[PDB]
RNA sequence: GUAUGUCUAAAGUUAUGCUCUUAUUUACUAACAA
């Protein structure tokens, strides 16, 4: 136990903190015209979200997948529809138009 | 006394040009001061008629740190170097095809930094409901 | 060489407290600084001449260029 | 009942300086408090006498322990009454708190006079900190690092392709990348040897909802300072996001910020600990914004950099009007990543048609939305191409995988 | 990345077979990226 021995302070009550307290609190015993008004004229005078709906978009990247070219297809449609679903901006319109169509 | 601290401030707030010359800027100072500060004014009103529609919570402390800048602009206590990147802000924010312009000049006001933080970030709360004020209009 | 004249004061204290907290418990508030302080004469004693020499040297270098 | 909480802001030394202590918080009271006799935290018995304070202090008082100093409340009711008591760096009230966080042994522990009901708070109040304050954490971290047994566990996953969908979500953002702030000019040398010479470069920091890309450029005046520049790079690229993050509003500071080069988040996490709301997100998926920077206009406003100045730009606009952000980032990200590709490629496909042209404020040239397609198509199929140069399996490739 | 070494840092001294276009190598170098 080193920092206890070392402890410069240790086994005392506030004696010297007490006459801290008594030297202080004897200290204690010993002891805008119109701008303000200016500036508070003014009232003052106190003083998931939108990527769900990309998650429905694809979602609707696997309608359009499920449809044409999943699996047996290793280029011709799976990887040719592939380039035509989910990464081209025109696949907001193939949703939108289908969207336009159903309302 | 106050009464004719009432009469006289009022009455010059209700008289005023809301406009900032962007040539006026190179001329030495009140003037300037003054155009902005009852332009934040107009600014400060156009918020006050859509606080239902807009979150109101952020706006109270808004008006708290913008009281440091009406102290600032009516003493001409505001710098040179704040001020005309101040006014540059202002100006461009007049114009809705300036929010480019806007945000751009905010940026280059910014970059003793303590409520100077505040104010300048309330600034651009201003902006952000101007942006969006004219848009949904 | 320093270190002689320290481990010289180590003992001194292991000896002073020793005899200094025979009924007395332990603690800090021995005094009782002559020994050591004796040690630390003679340690200057002995460096006064290496000091002259040295910082002579030092200073003659300052002022007059190095040989 | 307290009238204000001030912070009495020292000198940056007082954090360290360890023979004196200037109080970090003063206390204004509303009324006076009767605050109880010196006592540590779990000392349980707090006795109020008479005396009473209309103004407390609160300060910090950091420590690194040994395998001998090992025990903190000690130390920190030393550190109390030797600072009090003591006829340099007197505090307003000689009552008053004190806190110490053992950091080489996780042990906090406070002492000094303690107002009515004041004693539990400020229990829970360390117990939550040392359960997680960011900075302790880092520092925890870093340590970790420094001895090789980091264990790779993130409370929020990464942004894979499949979170690329939950990016954004009604949510305030912003997104970073650091690799065109350090570029140079490899030019010869008398010796012989190459010299490398900093140009201007940039602070890539968009935002994918409102488009808004903002891009402090960086002017090589600020390179000339010091050596040593591709760290220097990550610095100045974190202080710079930092800075921007602090001058905006507490709404309008965005939420998570997501990084390209993954090695920059290590400074960001520091330069981040101004404000811990702003969570961290270090992205999986690596993004082509290297490629960013060798847009027409963008390259164009780095060179005419004269100073330490930022110009920012609406990355897409007119994608904006006609579709929802995502839609625009698509097309965006697409480009971006032909770039990185191939800028000539790029710029072909670009200006293929020489009749289109690009608007006077806006990045890219504004197309209607069917060739718009076709260029997009055309793109996809550039990107395609290179997969298939390079990586050589570009044929068979699973949707998602795609 | 360095040792180290140069450089700048403001005041006026009184005289009358080839050119071309390119693509490729190899080498070296590179506190630039991987
Ligand atoms: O033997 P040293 O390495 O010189 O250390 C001694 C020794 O402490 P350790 O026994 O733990 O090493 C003394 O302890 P005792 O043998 O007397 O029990 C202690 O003396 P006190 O007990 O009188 O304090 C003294 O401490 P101090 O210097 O405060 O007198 C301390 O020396 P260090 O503090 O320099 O280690």
């Amino acid at each position: 136990d080193w920092d206890s021995r070392k402890d410069r302070w240790y086994g005392y009550s506030g004696k010297e903190y007490n006459e801290l307290i008594s030297k202080w609190e004897r200290d204690k015993r010993n002891k805008e015209i119109e701008l303000m008004k200016l500036e508070l004229y003014k009232d003052s005078v106190g003083s998931t979200g939108e990527g769900l709906k990309l998650n429905e978009l694809n979602q609707f990247a696997r309608s359009h997948a499920k449809e044409m070219g999943i699996r047996d297809e290793i280029e011709d449609k799976e990887k040719v529809q592939h380039v035509l679903v989910a990464n081209p901006t025109k696949y907001e319109y193939l949703k939108k138009k289908r969207e336009q169509e159903e309302t | 006394n106050r009464p004719e601290r009432i009469q006289e401030a009022i009455a010059q707030d209700k008289t005023i040009s809301v406009i900032i010359d962007p040539s006026q800027i190179g001329s030495t100072k009140p003037l300037l001061s003054m155009k902005c500060n009852l332009y934040i004014h107009e600014i400060l009103s156009r918020w006050k008629a859509s606080l239902e529609a807009y979150h109101p919570e952020l706006f109270l402390d808004t008006k708290k740190a913008l009281f440091p800048l009406l102290l600032q602009l009516r003493r001409n206590q505001l710098a040179p170097d704040l001020l005309i990147s101040l006014a540059t802000v202002l100006y461009h924010l007049q114009q809705p095809k300036e929010i480019n312009l806007a945000v751009q000049s905010y940026m280059k006001l910014s970059i003793i930094d303590e409520r100077t933080r505040l104010w300048i970030t309330s600034i651009k709360r201003l902006i952000t409901f101007e942006e969006w004020y004219t848009s949904n209009h | 060489k320093v270190m002689h004249q320290i481990r010289a004061c180590k003992d001194l204290k292991h000896i002073i407290y020793y005899k200094f907290n025979k009924n007395l418990g332990k603690g800090p508030g021995c005094g009782f600084w002559q020994p050591a302080w004796r040690v630390w004469l003679n340690f200057l004693r002995g460096t006064i001449p290496l000091l002259e020499r040295y910082i002579g040297n030092l200073i003659t270098r300052q002022f007059e260029g190095r040989s | 009942q307290i009238e204000s909480v001030t912070k009495e802001t020292v000198h940056p030394r007082k954090s360290y300086k360890m023979n004196s202590s200037a109080a970090d918080i003063t206390m204004e009271s509303v009324h006076e408090w009767e605050v109880s006799k010196p006592s540590l935290l779990h000392e349980t018995n707090d006795s109020f006498k008479g005396l009473i304070t209309n103004k407390m202090w609160f300060d910090v008082q950091l420590r690194y322990g040994d395998y001998d100093s090992h025990d903190i409340s000690r130390y920190v009711r030393a550190k109390f009454l030797d600072y009090t008591t003591d006829n340099v760096s007197m505090y307003p009230s000689p009552t008053g708190v004190m806190i110490g966080i053992d950091l080489a042994y996780n042990m906090y522990d406070a002492y000094g006079n303690w107002f009515n009901g004041l004693k539990p708070l400020i229990q829970n109040s360390m117990r939550t900190i040392m359960k997680a304050n960011p900075a302790l954490y880092v520092l925890r971290e870093r340590i970790r690092k420094g001895l090789q047994i980091y264990q790779s566990s993130v409370q929020e996953p990464f942004l894979n392709s499949s979170n690329y969908a939950e990016l954004f979500n009604n949510d305030i953002k912003l997104f970073v990348d650091d690799t065109n702030v350090y570029r140079v000019t490899v030019h010869k040398t008398f010796e012989g040897n190459v010299a490398t010479k900093a140009i201007n470069g940039c602070i890539f920091t968009l935002n994918p909802k409102t488009g808004h890309l903002f891009l402090k450029i960086i002017h090589t005046s600020v390179w000339a300072g010091q050596k040593r520049l591709s760290q220097l790079a990550k610095w100045k690229t974190a202080e710079e996001v930092s800075a921007l993050v602090r001058s905006l509003p507490k709404e309008e500071q965005p939420k998570q910020i997501i990084v390209t080069r993954k090695a920059m988040l290590d400074p960001l996490e520091v330069h981040m600990l101004d404000f811990p709301n702003i969570a961290i997100r270090p992205t999986e998926l690596r993004l082509p914004f290297s490629a960013a920077m060798s847009i027409d206009k963008l390259s164009d406003v780095v060179m005419k950099a004269t100073e330490p100045q930022m110009v920012l730009f609406n990355i897409y606009d007119d994608w904006l009007d006609r579709i929802s952000s995502y839609t625009a980032f698509s097309r965006l990200t697409l480009l971006l990543r032909a770039l990185k590709t191939n800028e000539e490629s790029a710029k072909m496909i670009l200006l293929s048609d020489p009749t289109i042209t690009i608007k006077s404020y806006h990045l890219w040239p504004s197309f209607t939305d069917e060739q718009w397609i076709t260029i997009e198509s055309q793109m996809r199929d550039l990107i395609l191409t290179e997969y298939g140069r390079k990586y050589n399996v570009n044929i068979s490739a699973l949707t998602q995988t795609e």
